[PDB]
């Protein structure tokens, strides 16, 4: 432990059994058990109870005091898990009956707390903090435990239940490692996966889910040649049983070659042909991200993801459950749209995907389904005419069908399909009736499809001359959203674009660059952050519309703002301008001179990141020195140094120590100064700064003496 | 029992129900749509025949039912007014006219600003003449029975005879036959109506919002038990969503300012654009968009705004006088008809229509921009569409027809079959359970429930 | 055919975390996705995987719903909207969507501080957080997924609280944040008609608790400092960015004119002037700015004289308030006052019980002489409130999360045997399942 | 707002001052001891919520605690209006009584929940219900409930076997408006015309009373086990105080107008109280919506040495009048007052003198 909570180890076991004390913190128990865990993790246990025997006393007064409170019962149960986890104190904590009564009926187990969660919770995770010797084991199945275990997996509190699940399947794969531990759970497994209920099934399976894909010895393969008639057979009910965890049993069973050793891939099969049109969907996706398959069944599970498109593509002008599904509703055909649209999104960067992989089929279903989201689309038929009804106007349909075909734009094609997806993008862009959260999807997709084409080309110029419209009028919506996401995709385009011909002369053609210069004055602080962001980007380029007169702008709303976003965007705009290369002197000067009077960490930050990109700047030392003084960087560092932040001092101490390097391998006069840097122990000095801010409060020390302080 | 349905106009309809005894009229509405052939108020205007003489009104059917033996005339809405003083004139009708008071508030406040428009400012329409003039001008229907603009005492005597009615209060007749109007959420006031009786209660919708809580709210639960639902006034476009086109509107209003032009707004003087007004205060707010004046200029502006009521807009009640001291450049006018047949808007189009920087804003549902702008071409400001109808979608039809579902459903001929552009949308109708009965101009319909 | 069912996860007994997943017949909803300070790993957050054991999360739910701008009901969202994944609406009112930014902003400089982002957001992170936030209007009613359709109202408790009412024809949830029914001098109380809903999703922090009008509370609140002032010495008071010291900033001017007095009170980032907005959204939910609140900065916060000081760490964490406090520790006449609930593992929650010895930097030791005080100005409705609201709705059940499980032992008996309705307490997990 | 023009005179004035918002108008309060009190509301038409109160953390302070307000420790019902309450020393065991119900009924207070249940009943031939009758426990070896209405009514039973140990057994017709249990040998009483008396036990009933030569008169003795030292007050509804000797209860002591803004509307609820902590220092309250505190020895109509105001400007409205008030038998200067208008103020004042 150490030399100072030995002196406080027997008033904390005072004054927790106490009961007329205040019912003791949570927080203080739970950060106590974790100490307690690093202390009785790294060394031994029974030497901590012969040097401080105090402890076990606690643990007596658990089964005597009979009047403790419903979540220091659980501390305790815990504690002695945690303890009661080496072969020697597994054995010198039973002198005295005092495991076997801790969990037994002599425990919580037989008084009125059996109806709190926290004590089921506590009794579990000690249980399962203490099962890891065969001694262990001995108690776990000649007590009696696994029954009640068996009885709490059916509980009301989802934590006691998932935590009993796992309490099982650890207790499983320490036993089988067939004993009768083992068997017994497994023959109680095998039963549960024969009931008509959803609870039993359910907690089976993810018992199964558990035991499977996390351990692969010999002994699971046969676990499987067993069971599968079981869960082969599951698939025979009308409402088959909760559908989910039988998917997920199933994904995570096919992920091992060991299982390839031939009865899988056939429920795999007749799974996907009669799961219902919810869960397909999930299936036919683990099924793909898969490296080893028949590709017979890969083939059908591709076919099973992309009926619902192929469908939608079928009846507009350009196979019985997901057409049904899709005129069901407009719940069911949206939410049957999204999920095709992700799973598809998801599989596409995979390397293992199908080849081919039809990238205009694709691309035409987005289009259409994005058009028939509109309102533009071309029905040929009744049911592509109620489709177009049932989705016309959605929301989740089109943000899908965005995040889609933004991300089908790596794959390199013919120009035909930039064009058509340019195309949609832009109707889809202007358009009154678009959200604010479509619109900046929407931004983002056209990005990600300028920047992957094939000095702009041929058609590029006449897009950016019907874009550059429809990008002025969103940079007035009545929603601080749409403004901001406009100016951030002029930041990126002019970021990408910024030294061509074509791009430049339609922009300045155009009345962009005034309206985001008239942007530095809209309200909301993100709206400014933006704007300033925007016109740093596109002032370092050349575009205005001298730039001494932003530069002021900029400066005064480094100066006065009310709030801060504005002012870390300008500081970050400065030391762009400074690194760039893009007079200096008194620049630099005014810049630390705004910036050493902010009430923010970040701006400060900054601030000494400009002086650090000035600093390699200047390095004749003299002048730069003079230089170097003249700017004012001395109050700045030995001001911000002595700081009431983290932060800002550890940046401060970074570039005091650069600055003494290097003067230092040089070497009024620099020795002086250099003499004064060395004044200060900067390496103790970082040393304390690099700490964690509750390297005094966090320290288990103080811990204790707050709990016994109450 | 019996139904005559003397106008067609699906937003402006003439509804002549005939009881045993009692005939009730519903929503005396005016077809401005027709003034959208003839000539501004400052030939082949860009290739179609325009009969330029004094703008007219298309009057509803009279001759199929005679026009005295009419018993009450309720009404929905100040839109379906506009035609109040004909009927209640010219062929000497005498019962009563039901009405609440921001109805006949708003009423007085347009039909002074048309008779205005009519009054300060001071041969095609035969058979073969017509049949053999080129298109549009042969594509009107029913070029007989017109009339001219009517007169400011027949404005003041109609206002006589209205009576106003409180929120769902009650009203006999001579037979058992109690009416009663309840909120719709429409507008400042708008009322759809119930005719109970006896054995044979009637419900009748008419231009309904689900949409900002502000006024009352529609009262879509007093409707149950109905057994025939006569419906009007859907949305007039088939897809949009008010806030997209609201946003629209915003956004386009900014970019035309921020650029060094001005803005145009086509609207009458109350009605919509106290929708559009609070939207763009919100805007103005919201964007930081501020140091422009929003000039209104409408002859009846002083009386809506203090009736808004029960320092950014400058009302005025004209151009000449205290415009050309204020008027700086940009600017947003809203003014004018919106049919842009006649009013001050046509001085401010003939004086702008010429640049580029300028920009018109359309925002009525009902007069289409095409052939509203055509007598003006060439024209190189930058025209723009935005209708903004909060109007019943088929949506909220289908749904509170569920939530009601009566007997039977009667209603016009656009509204079982999708809009004539766009068939493929075989959404666009009254689907309902049972199918829904139609009908259209001079048709004499008949659903004999009698049991 | 359905059932309504509520799942909390994290909450119950646990009130640092917030997190209550209703499940209506055919749409799941999140309500109060919070986190939990005090602890320095993944156990802060709450266990998402109780949802993900699915499709993703875009696909399961439908929308979150942020109550308040509470650290504790909208603290882990950045984390759930981008780490873990979920790309749809997330359902705020204004001032919360204005608020939040700052304070998470705020809080992940704490953390960086203390070295505890393993799985922690960044700015871009809450930039692309609240972009999806979709703002609503008091009593505006918006129309989700076609078939859920939500509406708030108001509760008060802070500038931008909201009770949501869930409703998908049939059925409807009303959640209830931290309400409020005395109506105090700075927001009000709540409202709400007869919806007669199927649940009332409460809280019941206070529930056994009979409180204090706030009358006695700023009485005292002024008494101390007044009496610290005169005498001659200091107070300091440790706020984080928003919250209280807004509040404590308006108590102080209006006394001090009440008064007219001339002492010094600071508050060091004054951005109280863009308050004006959602000051402004007040009507809603110039017209005052300071004579006496000066700006901050470290230079005079030394020199001797009766003085205010508002500094913005935290509950006495890294960073400013700790650095006052250290040079303002030996003295007799100064003073703190700690307006919150200082948690576990700071120098707070150390003073705040017993200990006046603390330890700095190294083996360092600092001595506390200064006089410490505790001043609850939170507003959470009571037993009273509770019961008035239960009343005020008209609901066919009531439920207790945000609570703990032994003050339920009476709660649940007075709210059976008075309404003659149903009452649950679930715990951290338990779904409570009811038929329509 | 004068809120906040009270508000800074209290500042001044008092010292702490809590002011909690109860549910229901309670009209008893008796300490289970110094960790908490019991209230119970009076409502006729609705039933009654018996609760146990914990005292704030503050007050009983001998650090700087959290929480500064009541917390409920135990809840109870009832449907009969609950008049009186008592505790009995070292028990969970409240006798209680009110209107209606001719029996005392007996509470047991619950361990490991925040219920109380009812568990006996003290059934008595009280015929006439529209007076309802005093009670009191004992501090004896025996648990002695001591009650009644008139003074025939006045008996002597203890708790368990419903043995009736002891009672008057006198004539008279007359319905008491105080009673008082003093120490385990003798206690005292007053009747609603001013007829004080102390009475014995050991003996038959030993009648020592001062005569009264119908505003009620409700009393109080002082400190038992002093010495010298008048300490029996008695108050009536028109203003008139009076102070007797224990030891020559015949002859007056200081008998005088204390300056009451209105004679009482209701003698039902007036109110006397002396200082368990200090010497001579005695409390009355009732008439308006404040309460006042003097001290007696400085007499040998005087000024009040302390007047709280406080339930006329928080909460114009018709008189809310103290429904009761009581001291703290370990803080010198703290009072708890009770009003008709859902409301409990806990204060103290400043040591003025
Ligand atoms: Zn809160």
């Amino acid at each position: 432990m150490d030399p100072e909570c030995a002196q406080l180890l027997p008033a904390l076991c005072a004054v927790l059994v106490d009961p007329r004390q205040p019912v003791a913190d949570d927080t203080c128990l739970e950060k106590l058990l974790d100490w307690f865990k690093t202390v009785t993790e790294g060394e031994s246990s029974v030497v901590l109870l012969q040097e401080h025997p105090c402890l076990v006393e606690l643990l007596s007064h658990v089964l005597k005091v009979q009047d403790l409170s419903s979540g220091v019962l659980s501390f305790s149960l815990r504690l002695a898990g945690t303890f009661a986890a080496q072969e020697n104190c597994f054995q010198y904590l039973q002198q005295g009956e005092l495991l076997p009564g801790l969990f037994g009926e002599p425990g919580p187990l037989g008084r009125a707390t059996w109806a709190v969660p926290t004590v089921r919770s506590g009794w579990i995770q000690g249980l399962r903090s203490l099962a890891q010797h065969p001694s262990a084991l001995r108690f776990l199945a000649d007590h009696g435990a696994v029954d009640t275990i068996f009885s709490l997996q059916g509980d009301s509190s989802l934590f006691v239940a998932s935590a009993a699940s796992q309490l099982l399947v650890h207790v499983l794969a320490l036993s089988m490692r067939w004993p009768a531990c083992a068997q017994k759970i497994m023959d109680h497994v095998e039963e549960s996966l024969c009931s008509a209920a959803t609870p039993k099934v359910t907690q089976a399976l993810n018992v199964l889910t558990t035991t499977f894909g996390r351990c692969q010895s010999p002994w699971t393969e046969a676990l499987w040649v067993r069971l599968s008639p079981r869960v082969a057979c599951l698939l025979e009910r009308d409402p088959i049983p909760a559908a989910h965890s039988f998917v997920d049993l199933l994904l995570c069973v096919a992920r091992s070659p060991v299982f390839s050793s031939g009865s899988l891939w056939e429920t795999v099969a007749r799974a996907l042909s009669c799961l219902g049109p919810t869960h397909m969907g999930p299936l036919a996706l683990g099924i793909l991200k898969l490296e080893h398959c028949p590709q017979a069944l890969r083939t059908q599970a591709f076919q099973v993801l992309l009926q619902p498109l192929a469908c939608v593509l079928k009846a507009t002008v350009q196979d019985a459950t997901t057409v049904d599904t899709l005129l069901a509703s407009k719940s069911s055909c949206a939410g049957l749209l999204c999920r095709t649209l992700a799973h598809l999104e998801e599989l596409q960067p995979l390397p293992q995907r199908p080849s081919p992989w039809p990238q205009a089929s694709l691309l035409g279903a987005t289009v259409t389904v994005l058009r028939l989201c509109d309102g533009s689309a071309a029905p040929a038929s009744s049911v592509g005419g109620h489709l177009c009804g049932t989705l016309a106007g959605c929301v989740r349909v089109q943000r899908a069908a965005l995040d889609f075909l933004g991300t089908l734009s790596q794959g390199t094609g013919p120009q035909e399909l930039v064009t058509q997806a340019l195309a949609v993008l832009l109707e889809c862009l202007e358009s009154p009736g678009s959200s604010p959260t479509v619109l900046k999807k929407a931004f983002q997709a056209t990005l990600r499809w300028l920047l992957s084409s094939p000095d702009l080309g041929p058609l590029i110029p006449q897009f950016l001359r019907e874009l550059f419209p429809v990008l002025q009028k969103r940079l007035c919506h009545p929603c601080w959203e749409v403004r901001d996401s406009a100016l951030e995709f002029l930041t990126q385009l002019s970021r990408h674009w910024g030294g061509q011909a074509d791009f430049r002369c339609a922009l300045l053609a155009s009345e962009v660059p005034q309206l985001a210069l008239q942007l530095l004055q809209d309200p909301e602080s993100y709206v400014r952050a933006s704007a300033v962001t925007a016109m740093g980007q596109l002032s370092s380029q050349g575009l205005h519309a001298a730039r001494q007169s932003l530069f002021l702008e900029l400066l005064h709303i480094l100066s006065v703002d009310s709030e801060g976003f504005p002012r870390r965007a300008v500081m970050q705009v400065f030391t762009e301008w400074l690194r760039d290369g893009h007079d200096t002197e008194q620049f630099v000067a005014t810049v630390l001179q705004a910036a050493s009077r902010d009430l923010d960490w970040e701006v400060r930050a900054q601030g000494l990141e400009l002086a650090l990109v000035f600093l390699g700047q200047t390095l004749p030392l003299t002048e730069a020195l003079r230089a170097l003084c003249h700017v004012g960087l001395f109050d700045f560092a030995f001001c911000a140094l002595f700081d009431c932040d983290r932060p800002v001092a550890q940046k401060s101490c970074d570039l005091l120590l650069f600055l003494r390097d290097k003067i230092a391998s040089y070497s009024q006069e620099p020795e002086a100064v250099l003499a004064m840097l060395r004044s200060l122990d900067l390496e103790g000095l970082r040393s304390t700064l690099a700490e964690s801010s509750d390297h005094v409060e966090k320290s288990p020390q103080s811990l204790l003496q707050d709990m016994l302080a109450t | 029992m019996k139904l005559y349905c003397l106008s067609g106009h699906p937003t402006l309809p003439c509804n002549v129900l005939k009881f045993k005894s009692t005939t009730i009229m519903l929503d005396c509405g005016l077809d401005m749509t027709s003034t959208l052939n003839f000539l501004p108020l400052p030939k082949e205007c860009s290739g179609h025949v325009f009969v330029d003489s004094v703008p007219e009104f298309c009057l509803p059917e009279t001759e199929l039912i005679d026009l005295s033996t009419v018993d009450v005339i309720l009404i929905s809405n100040y839109h379906c007014m506009m035609a109040l003083p004909y009927i209640t004139e010219h062929t000497g009708f005498t019962g009563t006219v039901y009405a609440t008071e921001p109805t006949v508030q708003i009423g007085r406040l347009l039909m002074e600003e048309l008779v205005n428009f009519i009054e300060r400012v001071p041969l095609w329409k035969n058979k073969d003449i017509q049949r053999l003039l080129p298109s549009p001008l042969k594509d009107a229907v029913e070029v007989s029975t017109w009339r001219r603009c009517y007169t400011m005492q027949e404005v003041n005597s109609a206002l006589s005879k209205i009576q106003l009615v409180g929120y769902s209060q009650k009203i006999e007749l001579f037979g058992a036959v109690q009416v009663t109007p309840l909120s719709s959420g429409y507008a400042l006031g708008s009322s759809n109506w119930i005719i109970q009786s006896h054995y044979e209660k009637v419900s009748y919708v008419s231009g309904s919002s689900l949409l900002t809580t502000h006024p009352q709210p529609m009262d879509q639960a007093s409707l149950k038990n109905s057994d025939v639902l006569v419906l009007t006034g859907l949305t007039q476009i088939p897809t949009a969503n008010p806030d997209g086109m609201v946003g629209e509107f915003c956004s386009n209003l900014a970019l035309t300012v921020r650029n060094g032009g001005n803005v145009l707004v086509p609207c009458y003087p109350s009605g919509v654009i106290y929708d559009l007004l609070e939207c763009l205060y919100q805007y103005i707010d919201s964007a930081g968009l501020s140091s422009v004046p929003l000039y209104f200029i409408s002859p009846v502006a002083n009386s809506s705004l203090e009736f808004s009521q029960i320092n950014k807009l400058k009302h005025y009640p004209s151009i000449h006088g205290d415009f050309s001291n204020d008027f700086r450049q940009p600017c947003v006018v809203f003014t004018g008809h919106p049919s842009l047949r006649f009013g001050d808007v046509v001085h401010f189009m003939e004086l702008w229509g010429k640049s580029s920087l300028n920009t018109v804003i359309f925002t009525e549902p009902d007069f289409s921009y095409l052939e509203a702008l055509a007598p003006y071409q060439p024209l190189a400001m930058k025209c723009i569409y935005c209708p903004i109808d909060t109007r019943l979608n088929f949506i909220q039809v289908s749904k509170l027809l569920k939530e009601v579902q009566p007997l039977h459903v009667v209603c016009p001929e656009q509204y079982t079959q999708p809009p004539p552009a766009q068939s493929h949308r075989m959404d666009l109708m009254i689907d309902c359970q049972p199918p829904a009965m139609s009908y259209r101009r001079a048709e004499v319909l008949a659903l004999p429930f009698k049991r | 055919m359905p059932e309504i069912r509520v799942t909390p996860l994290g909450a119950g007994q646990d009130v640092g975390r917030s997190c209550i997943l209703v499940s209506i017949a055919g749409k799941n909803v999140m309500l109060d996705c919070g986190m939990h300070m005090g602890f320095n790993d993944d156990r802060r957050f709450p266990d998402f995987s109780y949802i993900t054991q699915n499709g993703r999360l875009t696909d399961f739910l439908d929308c979150v719903i942020i109550s308040h701008f509470h650290l504790d009901h909208c603290g882990a969202l950045p984390y759930f909207s981008e780490m873990v994944g979920y790309d749809g609406p997330i359902y705020m009112t204004h001032p919360t969507q204005a608020i939040c930014p700052i304070l998470l902003e705020d809080y992940r400089k704490i953390a960086v501080d203390k070295k505890g982002e393993a799985n922690f957001f960044t700015s871009q992170m809450i930039k692309d957080c609240m972009k999806k936030v979709v703002a609503v209007h008091l009593h505006q009613t918006v129309q989700v997924d076609d078939e859920l359709e939500i509406k708030a109202y108001y509760a008060g408790h802070v500038l931008g609280a909201a009770m949501f009412q869930i409703k998908v024809g049939s059925e409807s949830v009303v959640y209830t944040g931290d309400y409020n029914m005395t109506p105090d001098r700075h927001l009000g109380a709540a409202w709400i008609d007869k919806c007669r809903p199927n649940l009332l999703i409460t809280e019941s922090t206070y529930a056994t608790t009979i409180r204090d009008s706030k009358r006695c509370r700023e009485r005292d609140f002024l008494k101390k400092v007044h009496e610290t002032v005169e005498r001659g010495g200091k107070v300091l008071i440790p706020v984080f960015a928003l919250g209280r010291a807004q509040e404590l900033c308006i108590l102080l001017e209006t006394f001090w004119e009440r008064m007219n007095l001339k002492v010094p009170i600071y508050f060091s980032t004054g951005l109280t002037e863009k308050a004006n907005h959602y000051y402004k959204l007040f009507i809603p939910w110039n017209m005052f700015e300071f004579k006496h609140i000066k700006a901050f900065d470290r230079a005079f916060a030394d020199n001797p004289g009766p003085m205010v000081v508002f500094a913005t760490p935290g509950m006495l964490h890294a960073g400013q308030s700790l650095q006052i406090f250290r040079k303002w520790a030996g003295n007799e006449k100064n003073m703190v006052i700690m307006p919150g609930y200082c948690v576990q593992g700071t120098v707070g929650h150390k003073i705040l019980s017993g200990q006046r010895k603390l330890e700095m930097e190294g083996r360092q030791v600092l001595e506390v002489k200064m006089q410490v005080e505790y001043m609850s100005f939170s507003a959470h409705a009571d037993a009273k409130g509770i019961m008035q609201l239960v009343g005020q709705a008209e609901p066919e059940s009531v439920l207790l999360v945000h609570g703990e499980a032994k003050k339920m032992e009476f709660l649940k008996q007075k709210i059976e045997q008075e309404l003659r309705v149903n009452c649950y307490m679930p715990a951290n997990g338990e779904t409570v399942t009811l038929p329509t | 707002d004068p809120g906040d023009d009270w508000l800074v005179e209290s500042l001044r004035l008092y010292q702490d001052f809590y002011a909690f918002d109860l549910s229901g108008a309670t009209r008893v309060l008796e300490w289970i001891d110094d960790k908490g009190v019991f209230v119970a509301g009076y409502e006729s038409l609705k039933k009654n919520e018996i609760l146990h109160l914990k005292l704030p953390l503050r007050l009983s302070v001998k650090g700087l605690f959290p929480e500064r307000d009541f917390k409920v420790r135990h809840g109870g019902f009832s449907d009969r209006s609950i008049f009186d309450l008592k505790h009995v020393p070292h028990t969970r065991l409240l006798v209680t009584s009110g209107l209606p119900g001719c029996y005392l009924q007996v509470w047991q207070v619950a361990e490991d929940s925040d219920v109380i249940k009812a568990v006996s009943t003290i059934a008595v031939h009280e015929k006439e219900e529209s007076l309802w009758p005093r009670v009191a426990v004992f501090s004896t070896l025996a648990p002695g409930v001591l009650h009644g209405a008139r003074l025939r009514s006045l008996q002597v039973v203890d708790l368990e076997s419903r043995k009736t140990t002891y009672t008057s057994d006198v004539s008279d017709s007359e319905e008491l408006s105080s009673l008082q249990v003093l120490d385990a040998d003798t206690f005292a009483f007053c009747c609603a015309s001013g007829r004080l008396g102390l009475v014995d036990t050991r003996q038959k009933w030993a009648p020592l009373e001062n005569r009264s030569p119908g505003e009620r008169w409700c009393a109080e003795v002082g400190s038992w086990g002093q010495g010298p030292g008048p300490s029996i007050a008695s108050l009536g509804s028109d203003g008139r105080l009076c102070l007797l000797d224990p030891r020559d209860l015949c002859h007056p002591v200081s008998s005088v107008q204390c300056p009451v803004s209105v004679p009482s509307p209701d003698p039902e609820l007036l109110r006397v109280t002396w200082a368990p902590g200090l010497k001579n220092c005695l409390a009355i309250s009732g008439f308006d919506g404040t309460v006042q505190v003097y001290d007696a020895t400085s007499w040998d109509q005087v000024e009040p040495l302390f007047t709280h105001r406080g339930h006329i400007f928080l909460d114009m409205d018709p008189a809310p009048l103290v429904t009761t008030h009581t001291w703290h038998p370990c803080r010198p200067r703290t009072l708890l007052s009770a009003t008709n208008d859902a409301s409990l103020h806990v204060w103290d004042w400043v040591d003025l003198c």
